[PDB]
């Protein structure tokens, strides 16, 4: 009851992934291997067999083979199911036309197959949670096509995603911007909520507060992860203010097409800094609103906020949350648009966050995961449509694209469709 | 969203011997801006003491 | 999985190859005889990439050895690491090339030819998933010149789609050891434009200075300028042998690299790079690592890439470093020097991290640049070659075979197209 | 409740606080890693943390990271929270324009976010404890940068000043007297009450009294956080006259700019000595009142007793008290000005001094801190300006100014600005 | 942490340097080898400031050795510290100066000074905060007096705000060992007084003295006075690498130092000095140094302060001493020697107190001061070039390197105008 779907797709996604299940493991006291020593809590992600075993709701696809070769001989080569951890034979190479039309082509129907096959095993499926990157070959093409067929095959259902985008600096592809700007069309039609996440602000994160002067991507994970577990707390657990996955959209989504917020996280701490204060619901309130600590390289500052979900875990007080949003209200910097006078979603459960034991996250009684959807993020894609029109100018790199069954228009017809979407983050503004 | 002389500042991570475009000395801190059209950095105290977008990119290229 | 077909030609093309072997059988700690003796499961776990497993746990390269005269035969096969090689796939007549390109693309290899590709045959049909080609040649001379870029049309017709990856060991004035390399140097990169879908060009002038000025080696013979050649070989291919953060095939590197169609001709190298005596004193960081490479003196070609600006630049780290590093040396590096990278691409730098840095290294990196400084290197040859064919010299030996003077215009008409074009960005 | 923010600024500050907090832990039972083996009289200075913590409310800067290094590696590493220990790059170089336009600035918006955390924290604030030197480049340049900030944030709350100032033959340094008449400015505008010090007075009193022919600094730091603790006694203890600090300058300024007022303590003894003398109430009272006794090297004879605070602290009764300044009045050597007839505020505080182990102070039951508003201090500006008009004529040191920022005419207007307060500090005195 | 780049030029800086590292790495417990063997914390703390850390805990020390002969190169890498220093930081080439200034600025060190720098550049890169360059030459001779003028001209260029520090060894009549020194000092000081912020001037005479009357040295050799002068040149950068009680970073001796903006060349001193066999009989309390300080007989110069006034002092001292008892006794020397002090300035003197003192001392104190009577030092070399200037003696040499008579008129007339200026005030 109350099951979820958790697709992951390219290098990223499937690392990412490699960090979820690793927190949800602790997270349910459920060993690496697929035992519990010793309620229903690990129902949403875990489905149980009969030996005792809890085999995880996830399929794992990479069109090569390296990654997902690694998850395979791993510590958690036992947890998963052996036909989900899907593989094929020719690496996307960076290219949005070989992951959507020639090498995704050949993969798809099996991949759908074992989506099926996890489905009919859940009696109350409430959506999907995709994990993809933006630059990525595969990490565009196969999710697009992916999307392109879960849209149709099971369209009701919602559909959640938590994508890595194009930072301002940090850049390790030169088509990125390609790849992003067209799997704009599959965020645009084909989904409800997709949450943004840049390398470079984690980076910096975890420079100024965990005081790491050199972090690695399992970092990254280790707080991407952290956020999901944040996302779906409310779901395997009790609390005050239990939020549903899709009311948590109705409350994200003003308009069909704006649905793109920011996410973050708090008390992002070391924890030689925490044994010296108090980390109050307050402070932690507070936290979220600065732009020291969002997860995208923009500045809350520069755009209005237009709803804001405060998803609090741990031992949290109704009183001190309504006490911080009033506090949040009465600041001048922190504006929201004329027409959402009510503005705050609150959720609130009991179970405080789970420390990875190798981590460098300190442990804490409280922590609050904030989700905006904010104008100021277009700022974020007003860089990357302008990375875009330098190289289209020269048509650039098309010729590999072309090469492998794209049309040429789709170029254009993508710089068109963000256009639009930029524009309405603008529009709804006034 | 910001053109106090008319360009984009964004914060990068800062290393080694620099220095400002308008102060001509040694920036000491981790942090500054940084225009993507002008290709300059600067203290994050000179930002409205520079010329405008047109002018710094126009000299640049000399 | 990803497998690669090696083809030798030319007495350049088979020393580099030979020594490409000695390096990446120590690599995966392969013993010469071919049996395993290596340390880690990461050695074997992608052996098919460069290796046939036969009986015996014995591995066989899937190495074509290919030239008109059997005297580099008799070197290879009796030299350290000869007896891996399969004895079928030793390809050879008896007459030399006499360093005539006609000689090896229209008479003396064209009757080779035929056997030399029943056997890349067989083992691309051996093969699970080929990803392409990987040949090792050199534009001066006769035998490389011609009948390489011979094997490489018939190849690139009868596998249109796999990647054809080559590396060039090309003429320079000052260190010229044969009279006619602007004749063959001409007809060669002719080919080399249209089908190649990649060309690492190496210079011996730029590896003697890497000898002298960096390395200070006293005596530098050419084994180790094979040395240092086969170490960016080792370098380009490792993204799909180990395991990584950031994993690029070569077609991966492919579509980052080649904007358009016909600026593919890359300029490869290695890093770090410190005499012996002085190797206590340096620091192998990250930072260190990154100064080196975009050094104008560590580049293997005679290109000075000052004088040009980057296209785009790929950097594919061994061993274990945080990206954060990584990324932030990138971005001061293009931004530093942003005069000399082309700015209508916003971003030059691609990145690859591997998990296994070379055996006796904490850390290494390959660098390859594709730069428009390049032309100056395809300038000269095409000003040698007009002082030569303004007067017909030397070209009775070519006339011989077959060859016309219209196919020599033809080539240098293309060698200005390509120059041209590589001007026109600058 | 009845919080306070100490800041420290410069190496004598910050020395001076070191002093201060070792002074502070003691008195409370505080151990000096922060823990309390065993009342809500330390909440004032400290901040208690749930784990049984107690955190200074305090915010350490020093441009050069020499002395907070220092702190950062003594005895008192584990008192003060890492982050609010702040240390620049460069050090200031006694200049006052590299303290505040080109070097402090980048520190500024740091100081500034410490001490809003700082105040989020206190539920009942009053005022600052600002410590530093005037002769220091940071200690003229920062603390100038820092008031401004201060006085427009937090208009309204007080802003007590703690100062070492440049003495008449005794120097360090051969640009104190542009420093201290650099930082004049700051002090006249934006402060509430400036305490002057020097280090001449306090070691001829080391000399006399304390019989130690050649102390150090600690000996002088260990005699000023004595003043500061006798001030703020009546704050963190019970009393019989407990002055508020608002109370304390209303009873001290009795004009918008006169607000200097010397400062000293007694009874000031060896240990040796104490045993041959009985220190009655009277006898203290009257030893404030030498010119020996005062802790700027003037003597107040010279000018005329504008108000004087009396701070007892010990067994004191008020008996004794009020026939002590019976007799002080009765002397013709204690003049006051005409237009203020009662002269004196008491205060009266039940807690006796604190003797450190390791200090040259005697315990004794009772000490009084006279802290008096007098025209004599007018003459140690008539010193000093007189020190800043020889080196200004030939413009002798001005270029190291000049080529960090600062504006030659600004000396002239701080000359011109001095000269309106000796003017003051003289109008007053018919 | 303000990290200080020093470089070498000419025979004479580059011993006194071999020496200043010796001594140096003597108060911070390194090893011959550069491995760490010190006692104390204190000595690591502040390691970074002269030198830079290298794998398996080996501390490099920053420093860059210039030469236009190889001889001072192999003497001081077969010296006693020579192993310490990084090979490629030896930069020199073959053909001596033959203590011409002209071959040292334009000719000869004009192709080496392309190599210099950038080795000054990858020291100051890999600097966390640089403050400032230590710069050891002698204005004798052709190497130091023309190419670390060069160097200090083109550094303070690429680096205008750092400090530039140097520590200049120069001519003395009765201790001459070269005939053309007045022309090499006139062209060298006619650069440094217009570029650098500190110069300390040392004189043979004045350490022979020393040697002589105060130590009682029956054969000093050039090592001791190399020791004498290593020792303030370890005095004055104590503030930065120890704790103490007050602390004066080299821009605060700078700033409190020179008051107008070329009236910066100082005269050094160290205390105490007592020959071995009466040092059972000193007692070595802060009168008793501070009163061998303003001693004449003591500072290393052959300016005698009485026939001139101090503009500024600063006294560094080092060791365990209490803050009135110095105060009180820098306020009783210049009040009673209150003539040879300028009234204009009320306060002359700086005081800074480390609380580490040298290593087998109690307490140790190093002295900068001021002084007037430094034009003595300026006049007199003026003297000697007037003598042969006005007969072009000599000239012919000078003048084959491209160099005119028009820069001597110029040196002098600015040797004019600072000995002008230094008298102007006294
Ligand atoms: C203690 C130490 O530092 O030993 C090093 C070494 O001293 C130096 C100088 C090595 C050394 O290389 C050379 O002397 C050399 C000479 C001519 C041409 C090329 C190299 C070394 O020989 C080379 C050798 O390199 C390897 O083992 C790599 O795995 C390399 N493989 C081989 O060189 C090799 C040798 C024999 C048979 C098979 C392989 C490699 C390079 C690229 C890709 C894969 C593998 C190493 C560790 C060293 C020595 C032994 C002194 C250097 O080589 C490499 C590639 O790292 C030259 O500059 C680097 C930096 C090193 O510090
Ligand atoms: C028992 C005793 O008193 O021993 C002393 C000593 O006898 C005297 C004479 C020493 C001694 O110095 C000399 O003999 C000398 C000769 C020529 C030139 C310079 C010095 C001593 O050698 C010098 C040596 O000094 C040091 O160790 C300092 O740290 C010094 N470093 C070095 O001299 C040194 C020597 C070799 C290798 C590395 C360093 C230093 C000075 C300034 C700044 C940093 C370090 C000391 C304590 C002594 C002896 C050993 C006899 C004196 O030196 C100093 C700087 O203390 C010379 O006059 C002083 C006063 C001392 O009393
Ligand atoms: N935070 C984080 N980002 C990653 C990680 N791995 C890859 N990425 C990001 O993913 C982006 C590049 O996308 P790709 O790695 O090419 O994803 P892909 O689907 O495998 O693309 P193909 O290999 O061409 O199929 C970059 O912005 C990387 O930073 C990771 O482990 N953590
Ligand atoms: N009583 C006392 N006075 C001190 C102490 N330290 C410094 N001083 C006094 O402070 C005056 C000099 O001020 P500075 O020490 O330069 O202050 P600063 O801000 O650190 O100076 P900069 O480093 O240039 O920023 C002198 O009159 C010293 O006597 C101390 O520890 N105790
Ligand atoms: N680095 C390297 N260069 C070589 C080697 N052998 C030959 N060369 C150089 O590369 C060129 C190749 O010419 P060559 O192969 O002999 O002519 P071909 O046999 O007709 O192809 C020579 O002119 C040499 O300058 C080698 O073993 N190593
Ligand atoms: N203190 C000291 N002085 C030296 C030393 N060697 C030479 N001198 C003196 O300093 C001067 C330097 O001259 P020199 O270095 O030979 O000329 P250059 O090589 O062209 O710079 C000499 O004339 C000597 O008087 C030395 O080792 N120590
Ligand atoms: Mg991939
Ligand atoms: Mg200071
Ligand atoms: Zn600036
Ligand atoms: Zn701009």
């Amino acid at each position: 009851m109350r099951e979820c779907i958790s697709i992951h797709v390219g290098q990223a996604g499937v690392q990412i992934g490699n960090a979820c299940w690793e927190l949800y493991c602790l997270e349910h006291g459920i060993q690496p291997d697929g035992q519990m020593p010793s309620d229903d809590s690990f129902n949403t992600f875990f489905s149980e067999t009969g030996a005792g075993k809890h085999v995880p709701r996830a399929v794992f696809v990479d069109l090569e083979p390296t990654v997902i070769d690694e998850v395979r001989t791993g510590t958690y080569r036992q947890l998963f199911h052996p036909e989900q951890l899907i593989t094929g034979k020719e690496d996307a190479a960076n290219n949005y036309a070989r992951g959507h039309y020639t090498i995704g082509k050949e993969i798809i129907d099996l991949v759908l197959d074992r989506i099926r096959k996890l489905a009919d095993q859940c009696t109350g499926l409430q959506g999907f949670l995709v994990f993809h990157s933006f630059g990525g070959g595969t990490g565009s093409g196969f999710t697009s096509l992916l999307m392109e067929r879960l849209s149709v095959d099971y369209g009701k259902k919602s559909k959640l995603e938590f994508s890595i985008y194009p930072a301002p600096q940090v850049s390790t592809a030169v088509v990125e911007p390609y790849n992003s700007i067209l799997t704009t069309h599959t965020t645009l039609e084909h989904s409800d909520c997709a949450f943004m996440v840049d390398n470079e602000a984690i980076y910096d994160i975890c420079r100024r507060n965990l005081d790491i002067e050199r972090p690695t991507y399992t970092n990254l994970n280790r707080l991407i992860s952290q956020i999901v577990s944040s996302i779906t707390a409310s779901l395997r657990f009790d609390g005050a203010l239990n939020v549903d996955l899709t009311e948590f959209q109705t409350n994200l989504v003003p308009y069909p097409r704006i649905h793109f917020p920011l996410a973050t996280y708090a008390p992002v701490i070391s924890a030689e800094k925490a044994y010296h204060e108090q980390l109050s619901v307050a402070e932690i309130t507070n936290a979220c609103f600065e732009p020291a600590n969002q997860m995208v390289k923009c500045d809350p500052r520069h755009g209005k906020y237009m709803a804001c979900c405060l998803l609090y875990r741990g031992d949290v007080v109704p009183k001190d949350v309504n006490a911080a949003i009033a506090t949040i209200k009465t600041k001048r910097s922190i504006q929201f648009v004329d027409w959402c006078p009510t503005g705050f979603k609150v959720g609130i459960n009991y179970q405080p966050p789970t420390v990875v034991p190798g981590g460098d996250l300190a442990k804490v009684q409280r922590a609050v995961c904030m989700l905006s959807n904010t104008t100021a993020i277009a700022e974020a894609w007003a860089r990357l449509d302008h990375k875009f029109d330098l190289m289209y100018a020269k048509r650039a790199f098309v010729h590999w694209y072309v090469g492998e069954g794209m049309e040429e228009g789709e170029f254009s017809e993508a710089r068109e469709d963000m256009a639009a979407l930029e524009k309405d983050y603008e529009e709804v503004g006034v | 969203a910001r053109y106090t002389n008319g360009h984009l500042f964004t914060t990068i991570s800062v290393s080694g011997m620099t220095m400002c475009y308008a102060c001509n000395k040694s920036i000491t801190a981790k942090e500054a801006l940084i225009c993507p059209t002008c290709n300059v950095t600067i203290h994050n105290r000179c930002k409205d003491t520079l010329a405008n977008c047109t002018k710094v990119k126009q000299k640049q290229q000399k | 999985m990803r497998e690669i077909v090696h083809i030798q030609a030319g007495q350049c093309g088979n020393q580099i190859g030979a020594k490409f072997w000695e390096v990446i059988s120590d690599e995966h700690g392969i013993d010469p005889t071919g049996s395993y003796h290596g340390d880690s499961d990461l050695q074997l776990e992608r052996i098919n990439v460069y290796y046939n497993e036969a009986t015996g746990n014995k591995y066989v390269p899937r190495a074509i050895l290919v030239d008109l005269e059997p005297g580099t035969m008799d070197s290879v096969r009796s030299g350290p690491f000869g007896q891996i090689f399969r004895p079928d796939n030793f390809v050879f007549g008896q007459s030399g090339a006499g360093n005539n390109w006609a000689k090896g693309h229209y008479t003396e290899g064209a009757e080779l030819v035929d056997s030399v590709l029943d056997v890349v045959r067989k083992e691309s049909e051996s093969c699970d998933c080929l990803q392409g080609f990987q040949l090792t040649h050199s534009l001066g001379g006769g035998t490389g010149s011609g009948m390489g870029t011979l094997l490489i049309s018939k190849i690139r017709e009868e596998y249109p789609d796999r990647i054809m990856n080559t590396f060039s060991v090309m003429p320079s004035p000052k260190v010229s050891d044969t009279v006619v390399e602007p004749y063959n140097a001409t007809l060669s990169v002719h080919q080399l434009v249209e089908n190649t879908d990649e060309t690492y060009s190496i210079d011996n002038e730029a590896l003697y200075d890497i000898c002298f000025r960096t390395l200070k080696l006293t005596t530098p013979t050419y084994g180790d300028l094979n040395h240092l050649v086969s170490a960016t070989m080792s370098g380009v291919t490792t993204c799909l042998r180990f395991p990584g953060q950031l994993n690029a095939d070569l077609r991966k590197l492919a579509v980052n690299m080649v904007p358009f169609p016909r600026l593919h001709f890359f300029m490869p190298g290695f890093a770090p790079l410190t005499s012996r005596g002085s190797q206590q004193y340096r620091a192998l960081t990250v930072p260190e690592l990154t100064q080196q490479m975009f050094d104008s003196k560590n580049m293997m070609a005679a290109c000075d890439p000052r004088h040009g600006r980057y296209l785009t630049v790929a950097a594919i780290f061994r061993g274990r470093m945080s990206m954060k590093e990584v990324d932030e040396q990138m971005l001061n590096v293009q931004n530093k020097n942003s005069s000399y990278f082309v700015e209508w691409i916003p971003n030059n730098v691609k990145t690859a991290v591997c998990d296994i840095p070379p055996r006796g290294l904490k850390m290494s990196a390959t660098f390859i640049g594709n730069s428009t400084a390049i032309q100056e290197l395809f300038k000269r040859i095409s000003e040698q070659f007009t002082a030569m064919f303004r007067r017909k010299a030397f070209l009775h030996w070519y006339t011989g075979e077959g060859m016309d003077e219209m196919e020599f215009t033809e080539a240098e008409s293309n060698m200005n197209d390509l120059v041209s074009e590589y001007q026109q960005y600058q």
